[PDB]
């Protein structure tokens, strides 16, 4: 597929970023996009063996380069809170109508005003209720990510060690837990349900702050990291 | 009136890179081996088309260059032609307008080493190849409907272009 | 591309109604892309000649009408799998000839599991030592809301797929009890409550 | 006004 760094990033107001993107083997066009909540998926621009052939409705500080071996870069520089959201990438052989449009899992990004409302997210897995067993002999389990800001997580329950996608029922949306102001310390949950040697773990991937981002608040710095809550 | 953009791409081996013209006629000429490195024009009602056509242009058979290196690098399988070293293809794509500038009918006949190869036809839906070799294009272009892409732009910024170029008469 | 009905609510094995409705001054070239959770756009079918009745992966198909101008992304047999963001894409080809791909604003199919057996309770769970309590096994029909205090918070309904079973199912620090909670909206009558 | 899509064969 179209392998894509960063995956997740967060940044301040007017910090640069740069996200890469890789077509296919062969694939020659590249195309970029913005996934909002509000305004669904946008076309950003689109590039063509070192030429951007098409481009959509984004300010001027949203711009993007592809070299010779058809890998293209995008960057922003000055970065308003609308710049929050995930983008995607695109590749094909050269614009055909029929050639699909193979996309990537794109990068998230969130802009803070403030370093100081960057969190490490607080992970508990909460063990399944014997109730549950005497009614319908199964097992659910239920964790809580809380106080992490932005909601750049990759809640992946791991089961055994590795990911599984059988049994698990993450929420697609977590929960604000102050929606008064305009920032937030979103508390996540998930549901795993099962039929003591099993490790059900509630992996949350906290792609937080980067290295570049100087930093004058007096508590600790939460830079991307593994926040992992087992039972 | 008609659209004619002949693309002689000649691999040129030895001292590099294939040393490509791109001369197009109503016009416009890219030797990848000029100073310039940028689209110079070659016609005189062409000038009236800024920024907003140079540069698209420019990056545009920049991009034509690399697919022409490709697809001349695709004959050296497709003939299975002497890997001796010059081999030069000619692309021969446009389409007509009525004076009244709609599509009247479009054109896109290819020629490797001055003879026939790929061409499409009045319908513009269906091509017509002239060998072994060219069947193997047709499956492709057929495959990922190219042929309605390349209608649209016949039926687009062929029909368009030449509308503008038209108007380009004052 | 306008996609009218943002929340599609269709049960297992009824007919697939994700609505997409097309507006362009020019030939339909019609694409559908499903937006799995954690993943990117994947393509599913696309009309450009020939047939009207298209045919794609996993089963699905569309119709490609101009008695509606619609492209409605049909499928006789629902999956829960199905439940996914559902875009579909007119590719508005450039007059140079280059696909501009704009999309819809998102059809959110939930695709409702048909519950066989409800039996709805509700069961609280502890920590590894705030706590949550759990409103499960119910059958779609209930609608559920947000609650009032800013303590306490609820969790939505989550389709959980025992594809290993075939079987599928659907906070506070505070004098909290799990009893409560659940005035905000709709409930069934026979929930289980253990106290 | 020389296609942006050029097609390979």
């Amino acid at each position: 597929g179209v392998t894509q760094t960063p995956r997740y990033l967060i940044k301040t107001r007017g910090q640069q970023v740069t996200l890469s993107c890789s077509p296919i083997s062969g694939h020659r066009s590249v195309s970029w996009y913005q996934q909002t909540p509000g305004q669904g998926l946008q076309f950003l621009f689109e590039y063509f063996s070192e030429t951007q052939r098409n481009k959509g409705n984004f300010p001027g500080r949203f711009s993007g380069r592809q070299f010779s071996n058809s890998r293209s870069e995008m960057n922003v520089s000055t970065l308003e809170l609308g710049d929050s959201a995930l983008y995607l990438c695109a590749s094909s052989l050269a614009g055909d109508l029929g050639t699909e449009a193979f996309f990537g899992q794109g990068t998230r990004l969130t802009v803070v005003e403030d370093l100081k409302n960057v969190f490490p997210p607080e992970v508990a897995v909460f063990e399944p209720s014997e109730a549950e067993i005497s009614h319908t002999q199964k097992a659910t389990l239920v964790c809580l990510a809380t106080g992490f800001y932005p909601d750049h997580v990759e809640l992946s329950w791991w089961v055994n060690g590795k990911e599984v996608h059988s049994g698990v029922c993450t929420d697609p949306q977590p929960l604000k837990e102050q929606p008064a102001l305009n920032d937030s310390r979103y508390a996540l949950s998930s549901r795993l349900r099962v039929s003591p040697r099993n490790h059900f773990r509630c992996q949350v991937q906290f792609y937080g702050l980067s290295e570049n981002d100087e930093w004058t608040q007096d508590r600790a710095k939460p830079v991307t990291q593994i926040v992992s809550a087992e039972a | 009136h008609s659209m004619r953009y002949f693309f002689t791409s000649v691999s040129r081996p030895g001292r590099g890179e294939p040393r490509f013209i791109a001369v197009g006629y109503v016009f416009v000429r890219f030797d990848s081996d000029a100073a310039s490195q940028k689209m110079e024009p070659r016609a005189p009602w062409i000038e009236q088309e800024g920024p907003e056509y140079w540069d698209q242009e420019t990056r545009n058979m920049k991009a034509h260059s690399q697919t022409d290196r490709a697809n001349l690098g695709t004959l050296r399988g497709y003939y299975n032609q002497s890997e001796d070293g010059s081999h030069t293809i000619q692309i021969m794509y446009g389409c007509d307008v009525g004076p009244d500038g709609r599509f009247l009918r479009g054109y896109r006949q290819d020629a490797y080493d001055g003879k026939d190869y790929i061409a499409l036809n009045e319908d513009l839906r269906s091509w017509t190849a002239a060998d072994m070799a060219a069947q193997i294009t047709k499956r492709k272009w057929e495959a990922v409907h190219a042929a309605e892409q390349r209608r649209v732009y016949l039926e687009g910024r062929c029909v368009d272009g030449l509308r503008r170029y038209l108007e380009n008469g004052k | 591309v306008a996609q009218p009905e943002d929340q599609v609510n269709v049960a297992e094995g009824n007919p697939l109604t994700v609505k997409c409705t097309y507006s362009v001054s020019g030939n339909p070239y019609l694409f559908w892309y499903v937006q799995y959770p954690n993943r990117g756009l994947q393509f599913l079918l696309k009309y450009i000649t020939g047939d009207n009745l298209v045919k794609g992966s996993y089963g699905f198909e569309a119709e490609f009408n101009k008695s509606q101008t619609s492209f409605h992304l049909k499928k006789p047999s629902a999956l829960v799998s199905d439940s996914a963001l559902y875009f579909c894409a007119v590719r508005v080809v450039t007059s140079g000839g280059s696909y501009i791909p704009t999309f819809g604003r998102g059809t959110s199919l939930i695709v409702h599991p048909y519950i066989q057996n409800p039996d709805p309770a509700v069961y609280q769970l502890r920590d590894s030592k705030k706590s949550v309590c759990l409103f499960t096994d119910f059958d779609s029909q209930t609608n559920v809301s947000q609650s009032k205090d800013s303590d306490v918070y609820i969790t939505d309904k989550c389709v959980l797929d025992m594809r290993s079973m075939d079987f599928k199912s659907n906070w506070s620090n505070k004098d909290f009890a799990c009893a409560n909670a659940f005035n905000n909206s709709i409930i069934p009558e026979d929930t289980f409550f253990p106290s | 006004f020389t296609s942006d899509y050029y097609q390979l064969y």
